[PDB]
């Protein structure tokens, strides 16, 4: 959804 | 259909700052955290850096952390990499690529062009272009000493692809790069059809076209 | 730091299968994708999550990750498959970490070079150089050798070589070599050559040019 983490 | 357009690159002396850009289409920009992603000329693929798709979380490889900083601007749809206190270990091209992440699995599945970046104290020079010329007849051009990299070669305007061999430059004991393509064509054609190359060396703003022609 | 290990160089002959391995300790515990380059060319994703095939990418090419390595296969291997290749995965010491690629070689047949040698251009005499090229066109195998004679005499020192990636569609090899003489130097001889050592020549071919004729 868009994060990287 | 997805687009990701690189700009800036080129040369940079040691200790210099340089910013690159990478502009966006096609798709929901703020859904997708971004990446750039670096490969030293003859060497592998390395990431370089990431950002999140809202822009919260920015990530660097330890070589460039501290360095660099990234930066996405989600109403432009455009990504930026300012690179500060560059090292010649940071001569490579680099690409801007789309990151598809569900931290398990992460990959870059639409990337840009590549944008050379030369970490150099050198002096940017311009090329000379020389005509190569003598069944089947080879033709060419001869783009002779111009730094830094690259130069892009195409024929007739990109109209001629077929049998062209756009050879791999090498560096001259000058200092400067120096490299040669080549067409083949039949040897009778070569009174009635015009080859010109047409070559451009962005680093220093420079595009030259030249007939190769028998003398 | 987590590291991927591919093998650099891997052959194939024409029309069969390639397995390019990438190997990493907790490789089938990870997810593996795939990336392409061609010689100059942007890197193209060719499979992710191990096994899945983004669209536009032929049913020729194959994912799997088992156990401690991940493998890539490509069947009926063509000449627009010649390309690096490097396998990516992820781990917390590194974040993104790929291999170091692997370039893939299609075997083919012997083919003799086709040579071509080209005097100097005035334009650059009148600067005080002069470079003669010699090329050697659509080879195979790629070990060549070439020998540059002025006057009969050999030369050395004063010849750089470049070589392309294989040709996409007939698997050969392409080779320029410049000559640089002082335009002094070059206005001294008469016979310029180039003398080519192939495996697909019976004896050595040498082409040549007379300065003024």
């Amino acid at each position: 959804n868009g994060s990287w983490h | 259909e997805v687009q990701l357009v690189q700009s800036g690159g080129g040369l940079v002396q040691p200790g210099g700052s340089l910013r690159l850009s990478c502009a966006a289409s096609g798709f929901t920009f703020s859904s997708y955290a971004m990446s750039w992603v670096r490969q030293a000329p003859g060497k592998g693929l390395e990431w370089v850096s990431a950002i999140s798709g809202s822009g919260g979380s920015t990530y660097y490889a330890d070589s460039v952390k501290g360095r660099f900083t990234i930066s996405r601007d989600n109403s432009k749809n455009i990504l930026y990499l300012q690179m500060n206190s560059l090292k010649a270990e940071d001569t490579a091209t680099y690409y801007c690529a789309r990151a598809v992440v569900f931290y398990y699995s992460k990959y870059f599945d639409y990337w840009s062009q590549g944008t050379l970046v030369t970490v150099s104290s050198a002096s940017t020079k311009g090329p000379s272009v020389f005509p190569l010329a003598p069944g089947t007849a080879a033709l060419g051009c001869l783009v002779k000493d111009y730094f830094p990299e690259p130069v892009t070669v195409s024929w007739n305007s990109g109209a001629l692809t077929s049998g062209v061999h756009t050879f791999p430059a090498v560096l001259q004991s000058s200092g400067l790069y120096s490299l040669s393509s080549v067409v083949t064509v039949p040897s009778s054609s070569l009174g009635t059809q015009t080859y010109i190359c047409n070559v451009n060396h962005k680093p220093s703003n420079t595009k030259v076209d030249k007939k190769a022609e028998p003398k | 730091s987590y590291e991927l290990t591919q093998l650099p160089s891997l052959s194939v002959s024409l029309g069969q299968t390639a397995s390019i391995t990438c190997s990493g300790d907790n490789l089938g515990d990870k997810f593996v994708c795939w990336y392409q380059q061609k010689p100059g060319q942007t890197p193209v994703l060719v499979m992710y999550e191990d096994t899945k095939r983004p669209s536009g990418i032929p049913e020729r090419f194959a994912g799997s990750n088992s156990g401690n390595t991940a493998t890539l296969t490509i069947t009926g291997t063509q000449a627009m498959d010649e390309a690096d290749y490097y396998c990516q995965t992820w781990d917390s010491s590194t974040d993104v970490v790929f291999g170091g690629g692997t370039k893939l070689t299609v075997l083919r047949t012997v083919a003799a070079p086709s040579v071509f040698i080209f005097p100097p251009s005035d334009e650059q005499l009148k600067s005080g150089t002069a470079s003669v090229v010699c090329l050697l066109n659509n080879f195979y195998p790629r070990e060549a050798k070439v020998q540059w004679k002025v006057d009969n005499a050999l030369q050395s020192g004063n010849s750089q070589e470049s070589v392309t990636e294989q040709d996409s569609k007939d698997s050969t090899y392409s080779l320029s070599s410049t000559l640089t003489l002082s335009k002094a130097d070059y206005e001294k001889h008469k016979v310029y050559a180039c003398e080519v050592t192939h495996q697909g020549l019976s004896s050595p071919v040498t082409k040549s040019f007379n300065r003024g004729e």
